[PDB]
RNA sequence: AAUAAAAUAUUACUUUGGAUAGUUUAGUUUCCUGGGCGAUGAAGAACGCAAUGAAUUGCGAUAAGUGAUAGGAACAAUAAAAUGUGAAUAUCCAAAAUUUGAAUGCUUGAAAGUAUACUAAGGUAUAUAUGAUAUUCAAUAUCCA
RNA sequence: AAAGACAUUUCUAGUUAAUCCUUUAAUAAUAAGGCUU
RNA sequence: GGGAACGGGCUUGAUUGGAACGGCGGGGAAAGAAGACCCUGUUGAGCUUGACUCUAAUUUAUCAUGUGA
RNA sequence: AAAAUGAAGACAUUUUAACGAGUAAGGAAACGAAAUGGCGUAAGGACAACAAAAGUAGUAAAGAUUUAAAGUAAUUUAGAUUGAAACUGUCCUUAGUGCAGAUCUUGGUGGUAGUAGCAAAUACUAAGAAGAGGAAAAAAACAUCUUAGAACUGAAGAGGAGAAAGGUUCCUAAACAACAUUACUUGGAUUAGGGUGAAUCGAUCCUAAAUUACAGAUGGAAAUCCUUAAGAAA
RNA sequence: AUAAACAUACUUUGAAUCGGCCAAGUCUGGUAAGCAGGACUGGCGAUGCGGGAUGAACCGAACGUCGAGAUAAAGUGCCAAA
RNA sequence: CGAGAAUAGAAACUCUUGAAGAAGUAAAUUAUCUACCCGUCUUGAAACACGGACCAAGGAGUCUAACAUGGAUGCGAAUGAGAAUAGCAGGAAAGCUAUAACAUGAAGAGAAAACGAAAAACUAUGAGAGUGUAGAAAUACAUUUAGCAAUAGUAUCUUUCAA
RNA sequence: AGAUUUGAGUAUCGUAAGAGGACUCCCUUAACUUAAGCAUAUCAAUAAGGGAAGGAAGAAAAAAUAACAAUGAUUUCUUAAGUAAUGGCGAAUGAAAAAGAAAAAGACCAAGUUGAUAAGAGUGUAACUAAUAGAAAAGCUAUAUUUAAAAGGGAUAAUUUAAAUUGAAUUCAGAACGAAUAUUGAGCCAGAGAGAGUGAAAGCCUCGUCAAUUUAGAUAUAUCUUGAAAAGAAUAUGGUUUAGAAAAGAGUAAAUUUAUUUGGAAGUAUAAAUCGAAAAGGUGAUAGUAUUCAUCAAAGUCUAAAUAUUACAGGAAAACUGAUAGCAAAGAAGUACUGUGAAGGAAAACUUAAAAGAACUUUGGAAAAAGAGUGAAAAGAGCUUGAAAGAGUAAUAUGUGAACGGAUAAUUUAUAAGAAAAAUAGUGGAAUAUGUUAUAAAUAAAGAUGUGAAAAGAUUAGAUAUAUAAGUAGUAUAUUUAAUAAGAUUAUGUUGAAAUUUAUAA
C-alpha cells in the first residue's frame, strides 16, 4: 500500500474460481417459468389462483405500519367468515393453523377479506351434468328461499333505518367461466391513502409530546430503583 | 478499452515504466496488509491511526433494527405534503381544519428541529420528537402528536 | 428469415450433412428439371434423375444431348454416353456432370415414376388452389377499404408523390454543427460537387438555347 | 606493382525450406431437452468374420451382415453373381448373439483343464450374502407323558 | 398552583428510594464486559 | 597509451600479397558447467542435543457394579 | 504565449515573439482556436457512383519480389513481374494488437567441412560362372557362387545342441528404392509363398520355500488378520 | 538598488529514486593509496560537440534541420586549418 | 547653404544551356573527412563482464472483484432500481415497460445508556456593474454601487470526559 | 409320545454386487501458500484416499423467529453485508431474523382406545385419533353445511411432441469465358432476401426457408356414452342412552471432561469416557440463582414445486480459434513411440472443374531424361501461392592484416522537364469588374397569456337480474340512470422578429 487509501478487505485468498456462479441461464429461467405458469393456468381452469392470502403486518417496529400477504388464514378467521375449514382448501383459500390470532383488528381485517372473496367466488358443480344434486337442490329450495330472503331484506330495513349461521352456503351456479390468475390482485391489502386533515383545538395545541416521551422513558428506568428499595 | 491503456504507449520502452534499478518484482513489502506494525507502521499511523486496538463493548448479537430511526428536520416537514397543500392552508388557525403531516407514513420516525417553519399551524404526527422540534412547532401555532 | 430453431443456418453443419448423407437422401438432391414438353404432359417441375433417362446439357462447354448411363451418388454426378474423353492411350472415359446442368427431355417410367409423377402433379394443384384462397381474402380486405380501386394496381407502375411540403424545425441551423469532422467534410464536398454539376448543366442549357 | 581464382555486393532465374495469403467435414464456450446401464449377464478386454484387407469401421460361428417394416435403382479399385418376382439405404422392432470380464460350480500365469445333476456329443444349472414359502432335521433350550 | 378529550403531563416546597453505561422479554445480589488514568 | 587499473577493434606509431597444405601447442583472460571455495537470502535438507513447541512407545492414579464374610 | 479572425476554407487558421540536450519517469480517448500529434494488425456496427443497379474485383483479389513517389518518422501510395478469388478506404467499437535478445518455444539452415573419421578380432590369392556393374595411358583396390592354393578358431572352440529372452528372424523363389560408416548380384533387409505331426519328450499330475478363498476375528474406512485355529464348513 | 504577469500562490493524483562516483587555494583516520569517511559548490551518472594525441568527471561550451560571418578553449615546421 | 511645407519629374532588362536529356534524385565504384558490440546490471563496458551461429512463426501489465482521484455524461435532495422478479410486441441471450425491496445520500457526535444542530448570522480582502474628465487610437485617473467563490477569524447551536 | 422356542441343510420365486459419479449427501484431524521469519491462525470441506445415491439429490411441516400495529414447513434468488462476531484482536475469517420474490401441500407410525378380539402377527394385524389441542367405542338425535354411481373403459375436441407430405417466382435474351450464379437488358416472387451445392459471385437451377397439411404419442385438459340420479354418505357445533375415566417417542435431553468444528464469544454443532432426568419440559446466544413474561412442545417417518449440472447423449447459437492457433487428437489420436510398471505421449490439411494422373518414339542396365501429348494454366503427384536463412547459374563492380555505415563531390547507369511564340499602329470586342432594374431562394419565434373537447376510469345516489346474506346506508358481478372532481390526450384565438445576403437576365 502507498499513499492514502482504505484498508483493503478482499476475501479472494480462497479458490473463488470454483465459487463463481454466472447468470447465463437468467434469460431462459424467465421463459421456463412463464411457460410453466401458462400450463398451470390451464389444467386447473378456471382460477389458477395462487390461493387467497391473509393481510398481516410486517414484523418489528421498522416495518409494522405496512401490510403484506401472509400464509394461510387462521381457524378463527374462517369461523368468523362462516367458512368450513375442510372446504376452504378446495376453493383456493390458504389455511394456516400454525398462526395464532394476534389481535381483534387482525381477526376483523382478515374476516372481511374472506367475506369479499366468497362473494366474488363462483363455484362450479362437482358434476357438470344438470341433474347433479346441488343444481337439483337449488331448484328444490328456490321456492322456500324466497320466503327465507323476505324477512332478511326487512331485517336490514328497520334496524338500519347468536343465531348467526355456523356455515354459509357455497356459491354454486352454472356460468360462463372467466379466468383470473390471482385473487390477491383483485382484493387490495389496503385502500389508497389521501391527505389527512384534522381540526386544530387548544387541547392538541397544549399537548407536551416530549414530556410524555421522557416520562415513559423515566418510568421504565425507575422500576430498577423500586425493586432495590423494596428489598432494603 | 485496452487501446487506451498505458501498455500501448510503453511498447518499445524496455521496462514498461517500472524502472531499471528497482524492477517490477513480485512483492513490495508483503501481501495484503502485512507488516502493519513493523515496516508499514508509518503508513498505518499516517492514514489509519486507530486501526490497531480495541474500543467499546462487544454486542454479541446486534439487533440493528432497534437502532433504525430515520429523522426529518422541521424545515423539511412541509415538503412531505408539497407546496400546493402548504399554500392552500396558509391562513388556517385554531378552529378549522389543519393538514396533518404523518411522518411515519413517509418512513420518518423521529422529528428533529433544525431550520425554520413557515408561519402556519400544522399537526405533526411522529414517534419521537426532539426538544427544539416541539418548541419550533408550537411557536408556529401547531401541535405535536405521538404514534405507536 | 428462418424461424425454425430445429434447423441450422451454420454453413459448416450444412456441408457436413452433405458429405455424410445416406444413400436415400442423396437421391433427392440429385434432381433435374423436366423439359417444356414433359412439363406440360405431367405438370411436374422436377424429379430425381434416373438411369436410361435422356437429358440435354444446358450449362458447360458441350451442350450435347445424350442418355444417362450412371448416377453416381457418391460424387453427386452423372454420366452421359455422348460426353466422354479419350484417356490418352486410346480408351475413353465418361465425363462427370452435375445434375443441375441438364434438363430431362425423355423419361424412363417403369411403374414408380408413374406413381411419383401423379403424386407430384396433385400436390402442385392443391398448393395452387390454396394460394388462390389466400389471394382473394387479401383482395377482399383491400376492396372493403378502397372500394374505388382494384388490386391490379400493385403490379403496374407507381406514380410518386410530387408535393414537397417543408416543415420549419429549429434544428436545421444546428445540423452542420452536429456532424463530426469526417462526415462534415464529406457532406460539404457533396454539396460543392452537386452545385458544380448544376453550374455546368446551366452553361450547357444556355448554349443549347442559343 | 599486378591478377581476380577464392571473397564481397545488387538484380533476374532455379534450388533447399515451408513462412505468407485464400480455405475448413475440426475444436472452444454458452444455452435448450434428456440423463433412458447391469445376474434377462453391463462397461472394459480378447479373438474372429469381407471375393480379393494390414489398420480402421461394422458385425458375432446366421460374421463389412439375417428377417420384418419403410424405401424405390444402384455399387465400383477390379472381376463375378443377383436385382421393379424389389439394388442401395434407414430402424427404440424380430431372430441370433464367440472367450472373458461384477464373473457367479472348481481352477486359471501366458492355463492347457475339470466335477455333479438334468435334458455319446451339444445345451442348461450348481459362487457369496440375503427376504418369503415349503420340507427334512438338531439342541431336554421351555414345558411335558 | 396553572394549563389538559363525557386519562394525563408541568412548576413549587417536604419526604422516601435509586443513581457512570451494558449483559438485547422484565428485574434483582454475585459474575463478567465497557469508559478515564 | 589511456580505458572497468592485462585490446583483435579506440589514439599514435611498426608494418601488410591473395588463396592455403603439414605440424604446433603462445594467445583467443579457448570449450565443457547459471562456482562446488567465500558471502548474502528473514531459501532448504541430512544428522545431533534438557534449543523451542509437540508426539508414538513405556509408566503411575481415578472411573468403568460378580458373589459370601 | 499573446493578439486577430472564425460554420468549414485548410495544411490543425493569420501575425508577432520567445524557446528546442536528456537516463529513470510522466504526458489514456474526446474537447475550433481543441488539456501533445500520429502510424500499423485483426474482428464488430455503419458509411463508400445520390437521378430506381450506388466502393474495387476473371479486362485479374489477397499474398510474394523489386522500382519509383509522399511522409521528420512510424508507414503509405503507385508501376512491373509472379499469383488466380476474394478484398479495400473513412468514422466509431473491441483486443489473444507491433519483438533482436529471455541458455526463450517449435521448425528449418550455415561455417567448421569434403574436415575428424569408416585402423581390436593374423588373410588373402589364381582360374571359371552369373551380372548393367574392372574399367585403364595400372583407375595397383572388384561384392556372390564353384574349384585350387594359403590360412584361422584349436575341440573349457569362432564346433554340435538346449533353458530364459526374442517372435517368424526358419526354408525357397522373385526382386536391390532404403538399411548393414565403400559397394553388394549378398543378408538376420524388400515382396510372395511354404513350414512346427507325440499314448511313450515336456506342460497337465505332486508337493517345497511361500501364496490365496467362504465363515470367523479386527478396522471410521479402504481393507487387514487367520489357513485349521475360532465353524452344524473343509 | 535590481529583477519579476506564459509573475505569483498553489490543490489533487501519481511515477521513478534513496548502491552513487569525480574535482578542489577543504577536513578527519592512515606511512600511504586510483584507501575509508565528511562541510560548501560545480559536475559525471543522465551528456553529445571543439580542445587536452588517447580518457565518465579537466578546459571551452550544452544540442531542432541548414547557409553565411565574427568567436571560445587552444593553437599556427609536416602529419593538421592557421 | 539650406530642414518642414508646397509645386513637378524621369525603372521595367540581356546572354548561354536543356527530350541529341536541364535541374534534381537514386544505385554501384573511387577519393577526403568521419565511424569500437548490441541488450543488461552497474559509480563506471568497446571490455579480458554475462546472453547472442543464422532465419521464419509464436512470445510477456491481462481478466474478475473492493475502494479512491480525475476527465466526459444523465438526473439532482435525491440518484440507481438491466435486486431478484413480473409483463409486451416478434418468433428475439437483443429492445421496451413495471409507484419498488433495498443501496448510497439528505445529520452529527458518543464505548454505550441517553440524545440530536440559527443571533432568518457578523468582520476583513475580494468577482461584477454604472457615470465624469482627459489623453486622444486604444487607453488612463476620479467617483457611485455591489458585494458571489476562496481564505482567515468571530458570535450562536448538536453530541462528547474532552471540539 | 405330544406342545413350543431357537438354530441349520435343501428346493422354489426374488433381491445385492460391477460401470458412471459433472451436479448430490457424507467420512478423514494434508501440505505448498499467507502472515514479508514462525509455532496458533491462513490456505481449508481444499487436494489426494473412502462410502452412498438420482434425474435431480439434500431439506421440509417448529421443543422456529421475535419483542412488533407481531410472523409462520422446506428450498432458491435479492437485500441485510464484508455488517454483528471470531482472530499471535495480527494476517485474515465471517453469519442470521426482519424485508422483497420464484414455488407452494400437507400427511402418517409409535403411544392411547375397540375387543365372542383377526393360511400368515394375539409377545397383537386392523379401525378412530388433536389449537375449543381429556382423545378413543356403539346407538339415537337438533341445527348449519358438502354431495351424482366411484373406479375402469369408448369417442370427439383442445394443447403439445415426433414422423411424413407440401412448400412461390427467369429450365429469360445478348456479349464474353475452359466454365456463369458474375456482366448488359427486359421481367417475376416474397408470411420465403436463414443456409448449402452447382466448372465462377444465384431471391427466381436443385435441396431448402415462410405460411401449412396429414397421421401417430401423451395430458390426470374438457366434453358425451357406459350412467341410473335414487338409496345414502360426509363436515362442524351441540343434546342424549350405554362404554371409558387415556397417551404423547430413554442410555434420550441435559451434566463433568476431552478432541474437532462454528461468526457463535464463561461453549454454535458433532463424537467419545463417566454420569444421567421428568406428576413433562426446551428456547429468549454473558456464567449464576429467584420470580414473572413470551413462544414452542425434542429424542420415529414420508412428502411434489420452485434449485444445481464442464459426466454422457441429441440439438442451436457465437464481436471465440483457424493447422506452432483451437481439444493432446481437422488423416487407421490417446494413435506412433518410450518404460518392468504406475505412467508418459507427438508430428502430419490443400493438384485440377474434371485424372483428362502424361504413355508413343530415341538414349539408358534401371531410375530417369529429351521429344510428343492432356489441360485454361504443369498446377506433374515431394503437386494452390512459395518468404527468409543456405546454395547454383547469368550480368555488373571492387581488392596490401577485418567487413559494414555517414557527409561531400567525381564517373557510369536509370528516371526525368516543352509547343508555344516580339515591338508598334488600323479592325476586334471576351472573360471579368464597377451599378441600375426585375425575378427567385434563404435567413427572422424562444416564449407569454386566453377559450373549449375528451377516452379510460374514480366517488356517490337510484333500477333490474344472479349468487350469497350476521340484528353493522349488506356485499360482488353484469346491464342501466343522474351528479361531482380531476383528467392523459387534443382543437383554436391574442400577444411577439425583416430587409439583408447571394444567384439569375438585361
Amino acid at each position: 500500500m502507498k499513499h492514502n487509501q482504505a484498508v483493503s478487505n478482499i476475501h479472494f485468498c480462497k479458490d473463488w474460481r470454483s465459487k463463481v456462479h454466472t447468470w447465463f441461464k437468467q434469460p431462459f429461467r424467465k421463459i421456463r417459468r412463464h411457460q410453466t405458469r401458462v400450463e398451470k393456468a390451464k389444467a386447473v381452469f378456471p382460477a389458477t389462483i395462487k390461493s387467497l392470502k391473509p393481510s398481516v403486518h410486517c414484523m418489528n417496529q421498522r416495518f409494522n405500519y405496512k401490510l403484506r400477504l401472509g400464509r394461510g388464514f387462521t381457524l378463527k378467521e374462517l369461523r368468523a367468515a362462516k367458512i368450513d375449514k375442510n372446504l376452504a382448501r378446495t376453493i383456493g383459500i390458504a389455511v394456516d393453523p400454525r398462526r395464532k390470532e394476534s389481535s381483534k383488528e387482525c381477526l376483523n381485517r382478515n374476516a372481511q377479506r374472506l367475506t369479499e372473496y366468497m362473494n366474488r367466488l363462483v363455484v362450479l358443480p362437482k358434476v357438470h351434468a344438470a341433474t347433479a344434486k346441488r343444481l337439483v337442490l337449488n331448484k328444490k329450495n328456490a321456492e322456500a328461499k324466497t320466503k327465507k330472503a323476505a324477512e332478511i331484506k326487512k331485517f336490514i330495513a328497520e334496524h338500519n333505518k347468536k343465531k348467526t349461521k355456523q356455515f354459509n352456503k357455497l356459491p354454486v351456479q352454472q356460468k360462463e367461466a372467466k379466468q383470473v390468475l390471482d385473487a390477491n390482485k383483485v382484493i387490495r391489502l389496503t385502500a389508497p391513502c389521501t391527505l389527512e386533515t384534522k381540526t386544530l383545538t387548544k387541547g392538541m395545541k397544549a399537548f407536551d409530546a416530549v414530556a410524555h416521551l421522557r416520562k415513559a422513558k423515566n418510568v421504565a428506568k425507575a422500576v430498577s430503583g423500586i425493586v432495590k428499595g423494596q428489598k432494603k | 478499452a485496452t487501446r487506451f491503456r498505458q501498455t500501448r504507449r510503453r511498447r518499445g520502452h524496455v521496462s514498461m515504466g517500472y524502472g531499471r534499478i528497482g524492477k517490477h518484482r513480485k512483492q513490495r513489502g508483503g501481501r495484503g496488509n502485512a507488516g502493519g506494525q513493523h515496516h508499514r507502521k508509518t503508513w498505518f499511523t499516517t492514514f489509519h491511526p486507530d486501526y490497531f486496538g480495541k474500543h467499546g463493548m462487544r454486542v454479541f448479537h446486534l439487533k440493528a433494527n432497534k437502532y433504525y430511526c430515520p429523522s426529518i428536520n422541521v424545515d423539511s416537514l412541509w415538503s412531505l405534503v408539497g407546496k400546493d397543500v402548504q399554500a392552500q392552508y396558509k391562513n388556517a388557525k385554531v378552529g378549522e381544519e389543519v393538514p396533518v403531516i404523518d411522518c411515519v407514513k413517509h418512513g420518518y420516525f423521529k422529528v428533529l428541529g433544525k431550520g425554520f417553519l413557515p408561519k402556519q399551524p400544522v399537526i405533526v404526527r411522529a414517534r419521537y420528537f426532539s426538544e427544539k422540534a416541539q418548541q419550533k412547532i408550537k411557536a408556529v401555532g401547531g401541535a405535536c402528536e405521538l404514534t405507536a | 428469415m428462418k424461424f425454425n430453431c430445429k434447423v441450422s443456418s451454420n454453413p459448416s453443419k450444412a456441408r457436413k450433412a452433405l458429405y455424410t448423407a445416406n444413400a436415400s437422401q442423396r437421391a433427392l438432391m440429385m434432381s433435374a428439371r423436366l423439359s417444356k414438353e414433359l412439363r406440360e404432359k405431367y405438370n411436374v417441375i422436377a424429379i430425381p434423375i434416373h438411369k436410361d433417362d435422356e437429358v440435354k446439357i444446358i450449362k458447360g462447354h458441350q451442350k450435347v444431348a445424350g442418355k444417362v448411363t450412371a448416377v453416381r451418388r457418391s460424387k453427386y454426378v452423372i454420366n452421359i454416353d455422348k460426353l466422354t474423353k479419350t484417356k490418352a492411350n486410346g480408351q475413353t472415359v465418361p465425363i462427370a456432370i452435375r445434375p443441375s446442368n441438364v434438363i430431362i427431355t425423355k423419361l424412363f417410367l417403369n411403374k414408380d415414376r408413374e406413381a411419383l409423377l401423379a403424386k407430384k402433379a396433385e400436390s402442385r394443384k392443391s398448393y395452387k388452389e390454396l394460394v388462390a384462397k389466400r389471394n382473394e381474402e387479401v383482395a377482399k380486405a383491400f376492396t372493403a377499404v378502397y372500394p374505388a380501386l382494384n388490386m391490379d394496381i400493385f403490379g403496374k407502375k407507381v406514380e410518386p408523390i410530387t408535393e414537397k411540403k417543408p416543415i420549419r424545425i429549429p434544428s436545421k441551423k444546428m445540423a452542420e454543427k452536429l456532424m463530426s469532422k469526417p462526415t462534415l467534410r464529406a457532406y460539404k464536398t457533396g454539396i460543392k460537387v452537386h452545385k458544380a454539376k448544376n453550374a455546368i448543366a446551366a452553361y450547357k442549357a444556355a448554349l443549347a438555347k442559343k
